[PDB]
C-alpha cells in the first residue's frame, strides 16, 4: 500500500506544476511582452 | 499571416481603394479613428493580413497612394476615412498628370519611382511573411496606366515569388473621358502580359447597366460604381481572412483558372445584387444565387461570354449553407449548358466556401471565370489604334517626351499575338 | 496494451478528425477537457492518475483549419505538440506539397509521429487520411509515406483516403493530382480503402433522411466505419479481428489492395422505429449498390474476399444462415478462385449515439470492406480525364516551376496503365 | 570534505554566478545575507554565529559589472577581497587583457585564489567560466590557467566557456581572440565544456516557451548543469561521480578533452501537463540534434563515452533499459574502439525552482556532458573565420602595439591546425 503515498505524492506535483506554474508564467509573459509598448512622453519636445 | 500589400494609382485607383477601406473597415468593425470597436472576436482572428498595429490598440492599413498631382489626395485626406491611413506613405509629384502615357513613363515616373519603391520595401519588409501584392489602376488615363505599369516590372524584378494581383478599369466603347485613349491601352497592354500573375478587367459600361437594369438607381454617382467594385475585391480574399468548409486563396485561385502562362485575364461578377421593389418577392437560395453569377447581365465586363467559349470558371460562397447544394449547382450549370465550354478541359467549374457572409447578407457568391470573349475588347482598341496611328494623330506629344515610334509597332503586335492566341485556344 | 496512432493531413484529414475524436471520447466516456464525471490504452496515454490524451498529430500547410481546433472547446484535451500547422498551403499544387513546401515541414512532423511511437509499448499499425485533389493531402501525403516506410518497415500502415468522385469535382488540376499520388501510395501503402463523396450526399440524402448536409455530417458516417473496424481491438466479441488479419484476407495481390465501404443499417429514427432490422435484414441491405460509399457498380465487375463486421445483439448462428444466402443471390459475382471468401467478425458493445445525431440507434449492426474489380471503371474515369488535359499539356507550367520534372508524368501515367490491366488479368477465370 | 572552487572572469562569467549563487543559496536555504531562518561546505564557509560565505572569486579589469554585485542584494554574502576590479577593460584585445594590462592585476587575484584554498581541507577541482571573444575572458583568462597550473599542478581544473557561435556575433575581432586562447588552454586545462548562445536561444524559444530571451534566462539554464553537476558531492544517491571520474571517463587522449553539455526535461508548464516525462523519455530527449547546447549536429561525426547524470527517483532498472533502447538507435555512431561508451549517474534530490522561474518542477531530470567528433566542423568554422582577416592582415596593428608579437599569430593557427588533424585521425575508422 505504498502505492497509496505515490499517488498523493505525485498528483500534488501536476496540482503545483498545473495552477501555479503556468499561471504565474502567463501573468509574467503578459506583462513582459506587453511593455515593449514604450509610447514616448511630453518630455520629448526640446 | 499571408500579408498582403495596397498600392493605389491615379485618380481611379485612390477614389476606388478609399472606398475599399470603408467596406473592410466595416466589416471587421474599426472604428475611423482606428481603433477596434467590434462585436466578434473572430474579427481580430486574422486582422494581420491587412492591418499594422500602432501602440495603443490603433490599426493602420498596408495602403500607399500615388499620384502625380496633390489634388485627388487632399480630397482622400477629407473624405471620412481620411484619417486612417499613414501620413508618410502618401508619395505625390509636383506636376500635372498630362493625361500622357508617356510622360508618366518616362519624364514624371522615374524621379517618383525611387521614392514609391522605399515606402513599399517598408510595408513589405515589416511583415512576417508576404503573398503578394495587390494594385488597382485605370488603363485610359495617363498617371495610372504609364506610372502603374512601371512600377509593376520593378516589383517583379525584386520580389518573383509573389502574386501580383491588380485590378483595372478598360476604356469604355461609346462613351468615353480621353481622346488619346487608344494609345494609352495599347502600350499598357504589353507590360500588364508579361509581368502581372492574374488581372481583372472592369468596364465603366457594364457598372452602369447594372444599377439601371438590377438595382433601379435612379441617379447613381461615383459612390455607388465603385461600391460594386469593393464587394468583389473584399470576396477574393475573404478566404485568408475567416475560417471556411473549403478554403479558396489566391494561389489557388491562380493555379486552377490559368492554363497558359499568357491567358489569365479574366471577368467578374456578384450575387445577390437585389432591386429596391423586387425585394419582397426574392427568395434567398443557392440556385438563386447561382441564377445571378452566371446570367450575362451581371459581368461587370461588357464583353459578352456568349460569343465566346468558357475555359475557366470559379465561384465563391460566402456563410453558412450546405455544401451539396453548392456542389450540386455548378455540376448542374456545366452540364445545362455544354455548348459553352471547352471539351479538352473537364470539370471547368471550381468552388468554395466560406463562413462568415457580409454583414446583415445572410447568403453572398463571388464569379471569377475565363472566357475566349475578351478578343472583343481587344478588337475594339486595336481598330481604334489603327485609325489613329495609321495617319500620325496627337502622336506628336508622345514622341516629344522620348518615346520611339517603334515602341508602337511592338506593342501593337504584342497585343495582336494575344487576340490570336485566343483564337487559336478556342479550336 | 496494444496501440494504434492516427496521423490527419489537409482540411479533410484535420475535420474528420476531430469529428472521429468527438465520437471516441463519447464512447469510452471522457470529458473534453481530458478528465473523467478499459480499452483508453489503444487510443489514449495516462499522464498522471487523471488526464487522458489521444494518439493523433493533425498536419496541414494552412492554419485556418487547425487553429479553429486550438480555440476549441477540445483545446485542452491535444497536447500543443500534436497540432502542426504550415505557413501557406500548396495550393492544390503537388509539386509545391512535395518538393518546395513540404520538405520545409516533413522532418518536424517525422519527429513527432516517432516521439509518440515511443509511447505505444504494443504498437501495430497506423491510419492516414487523405484528400486525393489537395495539394497537401497528395504531395505531402506521399513524402509521410515514403519516409515512413523506411522508419518503421514491417508495421501495417492502414490508409483511409477520398477518392474524386465521377462527376462532382471541386479542383480543376483533380486528376494531376490523384494519378501523381497513387504511384507514391502503390508501392508503401498496406492497404487503402476507397470512399467519396458523391455516393456519400447520395446515401446520407436517401437512406438518413436529410435535404440539406454538409461536410459535417458526411464525417459521422465515416467515424462509425472506422470505430466499428478498431472495435474489435477495445471491446469483447466472440470473433475478433486485428489489424494484421485485415492485410493477409482481404488483398490478394501487392498492387490489388484498394477496398471499398459499405454500411447498413443507414436508416432515420422515425423509420427504425418502423422497421425490423434482423441480421438477415442488415446483411442483404450491404450488397446493394445503394449502400456503397464508393459510386461504381459491384455489378460491373466482380467480386474477391470481403470482410464482415457486425456489431451489438448479433449471434453466431444468424450470421451464418445470412451469408450462406448471400451466396445464393445470384446478383452477386465471385472470381473462381476465392470459393471461401469472406472473413466474419462479431463484437457485442453496440454503436455509439451521439448528442443530436441522425443516425437511430439498431441495437444490431453490420460494416463491411469489400475488394472488386468495379473500381477499374473509377481508374478509366480519372484516366481519361487526365488524358484530356494532359494532351494539350494544359497545366504542366504550374508543377514544373515548383520542382517538379516532366519525366514523372508520363512514368506515373504508364504505372495507372499498368495498373488498369493489373485488375483485367485478375477478372480472368481459368 | 570535499569543496570546489568558483572564480569568475569577464562579463560573461561574473553575470553566470550571479544566478549559480541565487540557486545554490536557494537550494541549501541560506538567505541572500548569508543567514538562515548539511551539504554546506562543499560550496560555503561559515565565518561563526549563524554566518555563511561562499567560495567564490569575482574578477573582471572594468569595476561596472562588479559594482552591481557591490549594490546589489548579495554585497551582504561575499568576502569584499573576493570582489577583485580592475581600471579600464581590455576592449575585446587579447594583448591588452593579457601582456600590458593583464600582468597589472594578476598577482594579486592569485593571492586571494590560494588564500580562499588554505580554508579548505579537503579540495578537489576548480570552475572557472569564460567567454573566448573577450579580452578579459580569453586574454586574462589564458594567464590565469597560466600560473595555476604550476601553483597547484595535479589538481582538475575545470573551465565553463560559451563558444563563439556560429552566426550570432557581437565582436568583429572575436575569431582572432579565440584561436589564441585555443592554445593556452589546450595544455593546460584538464577538460573544458562547451555551451553557445545561439543554440541556448533557440532552447530557450521551442522548449521553454519565451517570445524573447535576455541574459537573465540562460544564465539559469547553465546554473541548472553545474548544480547538477555539483550534487553528486552534496547529495546522497545511488551511483557517485566524483570530479576525477571525469577526467578519465570522458577524455581518451590529451588533446581530445573538449566536450559538449546537455539537460533534460527542459519543459514548461503547459506541456508537461500533458506529459508523464518518465526515465525512458527524458533519456531519449538528450540525443535530439534540437537538445545540443551547441548548435552542431551529432550526426556529422560519432561519439565517444557520455557520462549521464539523473537526478529524482530513478531506479537503476530503468537506467539500463534506457540507454539499451538508445544503443539500439541506428542514428547515432558511436566509435568500436569505445565499446562500453557510458557512464550512469543517479542520485535523489530533485531539481531547484527559483520564484519567477521558467522551468516545471519535474520530478526527475536528467544531465549529459557528451564528447563527440562532430565540434571538429566547428573549429573549422573558426578557422576559416580566422584566415580571411589575416589574409589581408585585418586588425594586426591593435594586438602588435600592445606587446603581441606577429609571430604568434601563425603558430596559433598552427597548434589549432594539429588540433583538427588530431580529430579527424581520432574519428577514423579502427
Ligand atoms: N468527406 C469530406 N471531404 C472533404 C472535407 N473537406 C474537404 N474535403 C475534400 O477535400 C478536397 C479538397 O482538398 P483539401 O481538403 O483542401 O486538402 P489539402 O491537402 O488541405 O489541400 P491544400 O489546400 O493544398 O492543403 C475536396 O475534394 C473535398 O471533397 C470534409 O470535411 N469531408
Ligand atoms: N550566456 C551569457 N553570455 C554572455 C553574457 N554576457 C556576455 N556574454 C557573452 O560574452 C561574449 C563576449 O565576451 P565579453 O562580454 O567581451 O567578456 P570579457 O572577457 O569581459 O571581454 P571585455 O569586456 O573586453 O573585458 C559575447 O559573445 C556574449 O555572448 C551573459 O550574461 N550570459
Ligand atoms: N469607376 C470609376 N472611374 C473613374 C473614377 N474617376 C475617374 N474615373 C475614370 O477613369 C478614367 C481615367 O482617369 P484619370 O483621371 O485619367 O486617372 P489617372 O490614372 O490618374 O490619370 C476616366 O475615363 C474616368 O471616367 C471613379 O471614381 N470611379
Ligand atoms: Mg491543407
Ligand atoms: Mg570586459
Amino acid at each position: 500500500l505504498k502505492a497509496s503515498r505515490a499517488e498523493e505524492r505525485e498528483r500534488k506535483r501536476r496540482l503545483l506544476e498545473n495552477l501555479e506554474e503556468n499561471r504565474k508564467m502567463a501573468e509574467s509573459k503578459t506583462m513582459t511582452r506587453s511593455v515593449d509598448d514604450l509610447l514616448e512622453g511630453d518630455k520629448n519636445n526640446w | 499571416v499571408r500579408e498582403i500589400v495596397h498600392i493605389q494609382a491615379g485618380q481611379c485607383g485612390n477614389q476606388i481603394g478609399a472606398k475599399f477601406w470603408e467596406v473592410i473597415s466595416d466589416e471587421h468593425g474599426i472604428d475611423p479613428t482606428g481603433s477596434y470597436h467590434g462585436d466578434s472576436d473572430l474579427q481580430l482572428e486574422r486582422i494581420n493580413v491587412y492591418y499594422n498595429e500602432a501602440t495603443g490598440g490603433k490599426y493602420v492599413p498596408r495602403a500607399i497612394l500615388v499620384d502625380l498631382e496633390p489634388g485627388t489626395m487632399d480630397s482622400v485626406r477629407a473624405g471620412q476615412f481620411g484619417q486612417l491611413f499613414r501620413p508618410d506613405n502618401f508619395v505625390f509629384g509636383q506636376s500635372g498628370a498630362g493625361n500622357n502615357w508617356a510622360k508618366g513613363y518616362y519624364t514624371e515616373g522615374q524621379e517618383l519611382c525611387e521614392s514609391i519603391l522605399d515606402v513599399i520595401r517598408k510595408e513589405a519588409e515589416s511583415c512576417d511573411c508576404l503573398q503578394g501584392f495587390q494594385l488597382v489602376h485605370s488603363l485610359g488615363g495617363g498617371t495610372g496606366a504609364g506610372l502603374g505599369t512601371l512600377l509593376l516590372n520593378k516589383l517583379r524584378e525584386e520580389y518573383p515569388d509573389r502574386i501580383l494581383s491588380t485590378y483595372s478599369i478598360v476604356p469604355s466603347p461609346k462613351v468615353s473621358d480621353t481622346v488619346v485613349e487608344p494609345y494609352n491601352c495599347t502600350l499598357s497592354v504589353h507590360q500588364l502580359v508579361e509581368s502581372a500573375d492574374e488581372v481583372f478587367c472592369i468596364d465603366n459600361e457594364a457598372l452602369y447597366d447594372i444599377c439601371f437594369r438590377t438595382l433601379k438607381l435612379t441617379t447613381p454617382t461615383y459612390g455607388d460604381l465603385n461600391h460594386l467594385v469593393s464587394m468583389v475585391m473584399s470576396g477574393t480574399t475573404c478566404a485568408l481572412r475567416f475560417p471556411g468548409q473549403l478554403n479558396s486563396d489566391l494561389r489557388k485561385l491562380a493555379v486552377n483558372l490559368v492554363p497558359f502562362p499568357r491567358l489569365h485575364f479574366f471577368i467578374v461578377g456578384f450575387a445577390p445584387l437585389t432591386s429596391r421593389g423586387s425585394q419582397q418577392y426574392r427568395a434567398l437560395t443557392v440556385p438563386e444565387l447561382t441564377s445571378q453569377l452566371f446570367d450575362n447581365k451581371n459581368m461587370m465586363a461588357a464583353c459578352d461570354p456568349r460569343r465566346g467559349v468558357y475555359l475557366t470558371a470559379s465561384a465563391h460562397f460566402r456563410g453558412r449553407m450546405s455544401s451539396k447544394e453548392v456542389d450540386e449547382q455548378m455540376l448542374n450549370i456545366q452540364a445545362r449548358n455544354t455548348s459553352y465550354f471547352v471539351e479538352w478541359i473537364p470539370s471547368n467549374v471550381k468552388s468554395a466556401i466560406c463562413d462568415i457572409p457580409p454583414r446583415g447578407l445572410k447568403m453572398a457568391a463571388t464569379f471569377i471565370g475565363n472566357t475566349t470573349a475578351f478578343r472583343e475588347l481587344f478588337t475594339r482598341v486595336d481598330s481604334q489604334f489603327q485609325k489613329m496611328y495609321a495617319r500620325r494623330a496627337f502622336i506628336h506629344w508622345y514622341v516629344n517626351e522620348g518615346l520611339e515610334t517603334v515602341e508602337f509597332d511592338e506593342a501593337r503586335s504584342n497585343m495582336t499575338d494575344l487576340i490570336q492566341e485566343y483564337e487559336m485556344y478556342e479550336t | 496494451m496494444r496501440e494504434v496512432i492516427s496521423i490527419h493531413v489537409g482540411q479533410a484529414g484535420v475535420q474528420i478528425g476531430n469529428g472521429c475524436w468527438e465520437l471516441y471520447c463519447l464512447e469510452h466516456g471522457i470529458q473534453p477537457d481530458g478528465q473523467l464525471p478499459d480499452a483508453f490504452n489503444t487510443f489514449f496515454s495516462e499522464t498522471g492518475a487523471g488526464k487522458h490524451v489521444p494518439r493523433a498529430v493533425f498536419v496541414d500547410l494552412e492554419p485556418t483549419v487547425v487553429d479553429e481546433v486550438r480555440t476549441g472547446t477540445y483545446r485542452q484535451l491535444f497536447h500543443p505538440e500534436q497540432l502542426i500547422s504550415g505557413k501557406e498551403d500548396a495550393a492544390n499544387n503537388y509539386a509545391r506539397g512535395h518538393y518546395t513546401v513540404g520538405k520545409e515541414i516533413i522532418d518536424l512532423t517525422l519527429d513527432r509521429i516517432r516521439k509518440l511511437a515511443d509511447q505505444c509499448t504494443g504498437l501495430q499499425g497506423f491510419l492516414i487520411f487523405h484528400s486525393f485533389g489537395g495539394g497537401t493531402g497528395a504531395g505531402f501525403g506521399s513524402l509521410l509515406l515514403e519516409r515512413l516506410s523506411v522508419d518503421y518497415g514491417k508495421k501495417s500502415k492502414l490508409e483511409f483516403t477520398v477518392y474524386p468522385s465521377p462527376q462532382v469535382s471541386t479542383a480543376i488540376v483533380e486528376p494531376y493530382n490523384s494519378i501523381l499520388a497513387t504511384h507514391s501510395m502503390i508501392d508503401h501503402s498496406d492497404c487503402a480503402f476507397m470512399v467519396d463523396n458523391e455516393a456519400l450526399y447520395d446515401l446520407c440524402r436517401r437512406a438518413l433522411d436529410i435535404e440539406r448536409p454538409t461536410y459535417t455530417n458526411l464525417n459521422r458516417l465515416i467515424g462509425q466505419v472506422v470505430s466499428s473496424l478498431t472495435a474489435s481491438l477495445r471491446f469483447d466479441g466472440a470473433l475478433n479481428v486485428d489489424f494484421t488479419e485485415f492485410q493477409t484476407n482481404l488483398v490478394p495481390y501487392a498492387r490489388i489492395h484498394f477496398p471499398i465501404c459499405s454500411y447498413a443499417p443507414v436508416i432515420s429514427a422515425e423509420k427504425a422505429y418502423h422497421e425490423q432490422l434482423s441480421v438477415a435484414e442488415i446483411t442483404n441491405s450491404l450488397f446493394e449498390p445503394a449502400n456503397m460509399m464508393v459510386k461504381c457498380d459491384p455489378r460491373h465487375g466482380k467480386y474477391m474476399a470481403c470482410t464482415l463486421l457486425y456489431r451489438g445483439d448479433v449471434v453466431p448462428k444468424d450470421v451464418s444462415a445470412a451469408v450462406a444466402t448471400i451466396k445464393t443471390k445470384r446478383t452477386i459475382q465471385f472470381v473462381d478462385w476465392c470459393p471461401t471468401g469472406f472473413k466474419m467478425g462479431i463484437n457485442y458493445q453496440p454503436p455509439t449515439v451521439v448528442p443530436g445525431g441522425d443516425l437511430a440507434k439498431v441495437q444490431r449492426a453490420v460494416c463491411m470492406l469489400a475488394n472488386t474489380t468495379a473500381i477499374a471503371e473509377a481508374w478509366s474515369r480519372l484516366d481519361h480525364k487526365f488524358d484530356l488535359m494532359y494532351a494539350k499539356r494544359a497545366f504542366v507550367h504550374w508543377y514544373v516551376g515548383e520542382g517538379m520534372e516532366e519525366a514523372e508524368f508520363p512514368e506515373a501515367r504508364e504505372d495507372l496503365a499498368l495498373l488498369e490491366k493489373d485488375y483485367d488479368e485478375v477478372a480472368a477465370e481459368s
